[PDB]
């Protein structure tokens, strides 16, 4: 998709993960699970119900077409008449449809960017405490405590905390 | 190792949307904003009951063709229907001038209120009681005439004098009135009915003036009848003066309308219910939410956006890729 | 030397630009022009139905039946009109034709018409069919002549005009077009000499129809040499329709005229100098037939058939490959 | 560009790569020369044909004027149909030309993307068995015949296989 | 401890913001307001040319040569029209101009006239030509006159009224705009009295045009004490065309007429004062003076203005989400 | 944001950057302070002056109303030309106000990617030689100079030049 996470280098979604859009898969010792990442599913369902409402809230004017009758001296004006309703539904039966495709192409790029960040936030605090297999997954190599989980859901690892086990797993391998 | 892995949500939707780069994109979330659904009805709307004109034309209703009995008063109305295959409108040949404007005019009101503007005693010297015909029946008699029009003829023994009649729009509300003038097929009938010689009809208030005299000539044979009545509207103005001067061939006006001030009349053959509606359009009532529509750009009250597309479905949701089980 | 892997993108020897929002003159590798600026200068064959060309006729010469006009006198079919600027033979007797704009919209709306004789000379008796003639309307062999489509009606040698009646049922399930007149002379004299003496009237009727006209005695500046004039009228008698004709003096009669079909194409009227050739077109523009695939075009928002959509615009070039920065090579 | 590798970090393109719009130039012992890769450029190509049919297809409405005729005493109505006319014109105009320059930029950053993403593919297979070069370029610090190119290409490099001899080779410089 | 290097963005002082499709009430550091709405509320000369004011005057009291419009007589160019709601100037004699939108919209189109005789009095033989006065019609010095721009003729002390016949050949470059009427008396005193007994006429005709009209006599509701009525025309006889007047009786002669100059014409009614002061751009509600594309002041103006739409405000963001510490 | 560093990883701006829309902040022995990046910051300027009067171009023309005077018998026409110069007004003012809600999306977007590519740029060049800390800053493993910080902003970093001495510091 254009950031390359959504179908891309995260191959598939999760229907495991229900209470979110964008989220964290962890496995440990103490377990595993699938957890939202809150902060990035609640902007973003902020933006795009803004999205809606607005394209609602511009579309909200309706050109009114009407009964009129015209003799058969007002073929002119008749035609006239039709010419310009026909002439409103087509210039806005284009705006909606060509604003369906538009908007839709990047809503979706939207959800992928929001998954690429979020990787590239975890990316960048393991460094090199842990191993990126693929799939948007890393594997960490130390013990990492479902302390530790959280602490790199929300941005606070300590790398250097755990930087001299982790060299030495590393290595040993 | 232990693992963190980033992701997004999937779900069982199999609901798609198209996009500028592609088309049929499953996605986990998506609004449909058109409504393509409508009930195959009229309801009234603002709480206030369309007139039904059944077997009549809006001419018909009008002008008070004897066969449109049922719907003589006062009349109010959230729009107008009439029926496509109605059958009684002008009974006597001839033509009604500025038909459309005519039809406009009344399509604008919400109401009018029946009243007698000229008594027939307003016409001295002439005979106010045999302007019927063959061509107007009622349901009940054979010879009759427009409830709203009196088509004067000279006395038995006198010759036809000049009349006249003034009414004085002292009211609030515009009057819609209607008059005719008489086109004999032959000399004879002219000088039956109505005096020898040189016959006019004049109108005039402070804005307008009329002036017409008869067309004498056989014209194709219509309801019998190869003469023809040229009907006419106007609208007297609040504080207006209508003079009437005629010494022939004048059908009178008998009663007219007070009117009162969208406006929608909808030709078509769905019934009116008893139901309320919000967004009424020719092919039916629209119930929701929805920004777009299908179905008709004929409507009155509060309704979408018509457009020409089958469906409008916005992706609120990603791009859904459940794992394959 | 160490192995190498790049990454990178295409560039080629495209010269072609393109602009977006935020930078004029970008070029790219591959692009789309949707917009067409040429024309063939001419007009063709729309259907395989060729268009009527009336060469000197204005529309109401050809329909009037003006005696110059006799190339185009009869049956006609059509996919669209084309009118050439400066035709010299149309309305020759001076005077109004009626509801003429609308006439011209009802004639455009049409695909075919079949003249034929609407009512005989001897409709109307005890009148004079033969004199209605004048040097305002010659053909091309003799120098007065009249409309084709109308009788000019002169009272004959007696000092009556008498009533005459003319009656036209149509029970052949297409509407006619048909045309009549009525005569204003410039004085009291040429209308006593023509006509019976007193009070004309030309009145004429149909189921939904009518039409009462007397004539307007006064003297107008000359054209053709004529300080009269003609007051011309039309009308379409629809599917079963009749048609009474009655005349104390001065009409113009209805002659011959036109059953109508009308048509499911637009149809055209075109006024232009261009030439017609035996050619097929698509899309015909009054400036000229587009051959294209294009999406949109400059040349005119007036056509008839298939056409791309009109804009202003000089060109709506589309990128669809990339910016191109190939290598500089010296 | 937007995503900053076309006229970016990469500084110029490739007329020797003939065969895709996005690409690998690689150079070994056994040769050097250019391929596209074929996955990325057919999807692109996908996209931006079915962009343009949309674009044809939303577009494939034509407002009609008309031949008529008015009279001398037609001033307004004639009036009103040549701004009626006018008026659809210049509504048409605008969105064809409008549309034009939004999407040419919105396809020029697509392509900027999909190199970016490419790019971010073969570095994250790689990691530190390569050395970055500068404008996209990686030198191996192992030995990389052309089936080790292939793999990089395709996907399916791997890394343990050659991180004992970049190791060492990394050390030696 | 390490030194550091750290890549950022501007912030400022601003609390300016726009919308966007994701999200209202952004604060950005630079941004452009594109819509106008701000308006001098007054009338400016456009191309350095001033506009008529018609003052107490309507187009037709100005046109026609209502006594009490002097003040506008003679030759006039103009940069657009102000016709005053109020003006109470008008047809001073009741009557209906015959085509008076379509002579409106002419009008517009215009930029400037010259008045000049075209038909001298003394073009009318055998009769009255200094008696077509009406109480009705005062000047503010006398009780009874009548247009300027029209003659009406009445009848010679000594009976009767003849035929009279006047022509004009325009020889000239432009347009010309005149004006005729037919008299309509309320009774046959009257007409006889005026004009002769006998049928009158009023023809005129031109290579292109034909007129024809007869008296219509009846008594019309009062207005200006007047229950006659005059009916009156206009029209435009164009460069090498002649015009032919011939009447009997009735006729309300065209005296002065105007060469016709013919851009975007304006016609703006409205009460706000005319300034000495210039202008680019025009409002019906006032001058535009501003450098932006788009307006929320009026629909109707004359120059070269922002476009006119609904909106508030239409402010672009031009720098970046404004993030101060 | 759609890029990820405004209001995002870079969680505010700088007051104290006056002369750019982006650009750079040191700290060194000898001071600190602020410098915006001279040709990114043109780039975007030259872009978005461009999309404004693009914009503004394309907004050239307009639909002019007529209050033309309409009879007592021409209530359709009348209503006919009302109708058409309120639809007109209606695209009009659809026109402007969606692509307005749309461009100020898109500029936002822009200036997010602008200030993310910058970063990148600066990250690639400087490589192990410093940490890469969450927040768009970059901590050295070698004492940086005043030169140095201007080769970084300059885009000519020399890498090996301290390739050792951050070796030394990032395993001591
Ligand atoms: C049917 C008929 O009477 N035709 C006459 C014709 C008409 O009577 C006339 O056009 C109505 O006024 O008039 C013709 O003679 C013309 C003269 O009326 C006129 O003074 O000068 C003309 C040439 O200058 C011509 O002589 C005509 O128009 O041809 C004779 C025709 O038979
Ligand atoms: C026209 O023709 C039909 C069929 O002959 C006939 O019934 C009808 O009466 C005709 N019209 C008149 C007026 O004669
Ligand atoms: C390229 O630039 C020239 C002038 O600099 C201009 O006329 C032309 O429109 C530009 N090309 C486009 C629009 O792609
Ligand atoms: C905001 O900034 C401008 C330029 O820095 C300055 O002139 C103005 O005084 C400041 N406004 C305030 C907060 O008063
Ligand atoms: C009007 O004047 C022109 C030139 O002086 C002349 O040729 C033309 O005959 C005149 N028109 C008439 C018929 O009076």
């Amino acid at each position: 998709g254009i950031f390359g996470a959504i179908a891309g280098f995260i191959e598939g979604g999760w229907t495991g993960m229900i209470d979110g859009w964008y989220g964290y898969h962890h496995e440990n010792s103490q377990g595993s699970g699938y957890a939202a990442d809150r902060e990035s599913t609640q902007k973003a369902i902020d933006g795009i119900t803004n999205k809606v409402n607005s394209i609602i809230n511009k579309m909200n004017t309706q050109f009114e077409a009407v009964d009129h009758e015209f003799s058969n001296l007002e073929r002119r004006i008749g035609n006239l008449n039709k010419r310009m309703e026909d002439g409103f539904l087509d210039v806005w039966t284009y705006n909606a449809e060509l604003l369906v495709l538009l908007e839709n192409e990047r809503t979706l790029d939207l959800h992928d960017a929001n998954v690429k960040n979020l990787y590239e936030k975890v990316k960048s605090q393991l460094r090199d405490n842990a191993n990126d297999l693929g799939n948007g997954c890393f594997e960490f190599w130390h013990k990492c405590d479902n302390e530790c989980m959280e602490s790199v859901k929300n941005g606070t690892y300590d790398y250097p905390k755990y930087q001299k086990e982790s060299k030495l797993n590393r290595q040993g391998i | 190792g232990d693992k963190i892995c980033i992701g997004y949500h999937a779900n069982n939707s199999t609901t798609q949307v198209d996009t500028l780069l592609e088309k049929n994109v499953t996605v986990t979330h998506s609004v449909e904003l058109l409504e393509n659904q409508k009930e195959k009805r009229f309801c009234k709307i603002m709480n206030k009951a369309p007139l039904d004109l059944k077997d009549c034309t809006i001419e018909g209703w009008i002008l008070g063709n004897p066969k449109c009995d049922l719907l003589l008063g006062d009349q109010s109305w959230s729009y107008i229907v009439e029926r496509p295959n109605a059958q009684n409108g002008i009974c006597y040949p001839g033509v009604l001038n500025e038909l459309e404007e005519l039809k406009a005019f009344i399509g604008s009101g919400e109401r009018v209120e029946r009243f007698e503007m000229f008594p027939k005693s307003t016409w001295a010297g002439v005979d106010t009681s045999r302007g019927v015909t063959n061509a107007c029946p009622s349901y009940t008699i054979d010879s009759s005439f427009y409830r709203n029009l009196v088509w004067i003829v000279k006395t038995d023994s006198a010759t036809y004098p000049v009349i006249k009649g003034t009414y004085n729009n002292t009211g609030t509300q515009p009057i819609l009135y209607f008059w005719g003038v008489h086109h004999p097929l032959d000399t004879t009938v002219q000088d039956n009915l109505y005096g020898s010689g040189d016959k006019y009809v004049r109108m005039g208030t402070e804005s307008m003036n009329f002036a017409k005299s008869p067309e004498i000539a056989a014209r194709p044979a219509v309801n019998d009848q190869r003469s023809r009545i040229d009907y006419y509207w106007s609208v007297l103005r609040p504080g207006e003066t209508l003079n009437v001067e005629s010494n022939g061939n004048l059908i009178a006006p008998w009663y007219a309308y007070k009117f009162v001030s969208k406006g929608a009349v909808f030709k078509s053959d769905l019934p009116i219910e008893n139901c309320d509606a919000t967004c009424q359009t020719i092919t039916g009532v629209l119930r929701t939410n929805k920004t777009f529509q299908n179905v008709s750009p004929l409507w009155i009250g509060e309704c979408p956006k018509y457009v020409k597309s089958e469906s409008l479905r916005l992706a609120t949701g990603l791009r859904n890729v459940p794992q394959i089980a």
